[PDB]
């Protein structure tokens, strides 16, 4: 029973939690809890990053086949795929795949370079109606989560609404919406969160994030019968619990909103 | 997959041997952006610890790498220590300047396999606990320092 659970999770972590569930088609909000407090995006921002990328593809300003050669100084903390292509480079499409499915930090920075940086990601977001979400720093510093720092934060409602627009609007072309959600479906490093409590037949495309100071979250489009019908977004920050406890609290919110769909 | 499996994996081993020790299909990936190589993850989750493995054209393991399979016993590197490292210093010289308990290996490789010359080791030294602390990174080739970098050390 979700809002209950969400409230339960808050005092079990001893941190702020924020939650929203949004109907994918209509845009109607189904429930929420602190939808408008701000939270570190962490690696959830990688999906927005790649939407800004596809948007430039759509506009003939970028090619997914464009190959980017980079070098040892571009590598930052957590580069499981990019360390391996120092020599041969990676295409924009490969970069988005690595950033989203494996949360590769270097990949995300390399992509931020293509669009001209964090302020271009904020401007892209701002220009489609999201006047709240902002990216300010590169990896790995964007994950610091200083208390009350609004750098690199979103609100559950701003991220849910923006994800909806990217994934079904006319904001991107059909080919781009589909690639964006394909990248999220192949998510590979989010098994212990929503995917954890999802039943066979269900579709799930998601992106998770973890940052410092206990910060954790996920964004997801999911539903029954292999089709996404809802957007769910959960952030938490401030907590001293263990990495697996918080993990547990979020599986718990999703076991609930899955039960009470 | 786990650190203890990473230590079982040996230079020269074939793709199938690595895959088997690493955990096979449950823990490891190959293909797509990984190409012919193998990536194994210790658990799901953002920034999950991992090991990666690459093979020669002849099928033999020449490279092992990881992040976060190990954690420094005593995160304590200071920019002071870092300022007293220089390219050309030996590995023993390195450990006389930087506390080894503040560092962990993030890989080993033989870029000339099956010749052993040019062996490379990568060390990652956290200045503090937590996810992305300030740090120093050092790479040595055949026991000699050939790369040094630091981010945000005091």
């Amino acid at each position: 029973e979700t809002l209950v659970k969400v409230k339960d999770a808050e005092d079990q972590l001893g941190a702020r939690v924020g939650y929203i569930e949004l109907d994918l088609n209509s845009g109607k909000i189904l429930e929420s809890f602190r939808p408008e407090e701000r939270f570190p995006m962490m690696s959830t921002f990688k999906v927005l990053l790649c939407g800004a990328v596809l948007s430039r593809v759509d506009a003939g300003q970028e090619q997914l086949g464009r190959r980017i050669h980079y070098s040892q100084n571009d590598l930052v903390e957590y580069s499981p795929v990019t360390e391996k292509h120092l020599t041969d480079g990676m295409t924009v499409r490969e970069l988005c795949s690595a950033a989203i499915t494996m949360s590769d930090n270097t990949a995300a920075n390399l992509l931020l370079t293509t669009i001209g940086g964090p302020k271009e990601l904020t401007a892209f977001l701002h220009n489609m109606g999201d006047h709240v979400t902002r990216l300010d720093r590169w990896e790995p510093e964007l994950n610091e989560a200083i208390p009350n720092d609004e750098r690199d934060t979103t609100m559950p409602v701003a991220m849910a609404t923006t994800l909806r627009k990217l994934l079904t609007g006319e904001l991107l072309t059909l080919a781009s919406r589909q690639q964006l959600i394909d990248w999220m479906e192949a998510d590979k490093v989010a098994g212990p969160l929503l995917r954890s409590a999802l039943p066979a037949g269900w579709f799930i495309a998601d992106k998770s994030g973890a940052g410092e100071r206990g910060s954790r979250g996920i964004i997801a489009a999911l539903g029954p019968d292999g089709k996404p019908s809802r957007i769910v977004v959960i952030y938490t920050t401030g907590s001293q619990a263990t990495m697996d406890e918080r993990n547990r609290q979020i599986a718990e919110i999703g076991a609930s909103l899955i039960k009470h769909w | 997959f786990s650190a203890e499996k990473y230590e079982q994996i040996q230079f020269g081993m074939t793709f199938d041997e690595v895959w088997e020790i690493g955990g096979g299909e449950a823990a490891c990936d190959t293909g797509g952006v990984i190409g012919d190589s193998i990536l194994c993850f210790t658990e799901s989750g953002d920034y999950a610890p991992y090991g990666g493995f690459s093979f020669t054209d002849e099928g033999e393991l020449w490279s092992k790498r990881n992040e976060y399979l190990y954690k420094a016993k005593t995160p304590s590197v200071k920019l002071s220590h870092y300022n007293r490292t220089a390219l050309g210093m030996t590995e023993a010289q390195l450990w006389a300047a930087v506390p080894k308990d503040s560092c962990v290996s993030q890989g080993e490789s033989y870029p000339n396999w099956p010749a052993k010359t040019g062996f490379e080791e990568k060390y990652y030294c956290a200045a503090a606990t937590g996810l992305f602390p300030p740090s120093a990174s050092f790479h040595l080739t055949d026991g000699v320092l050939t790369y040094r970098y630091q981010r945000s050390l005091t």
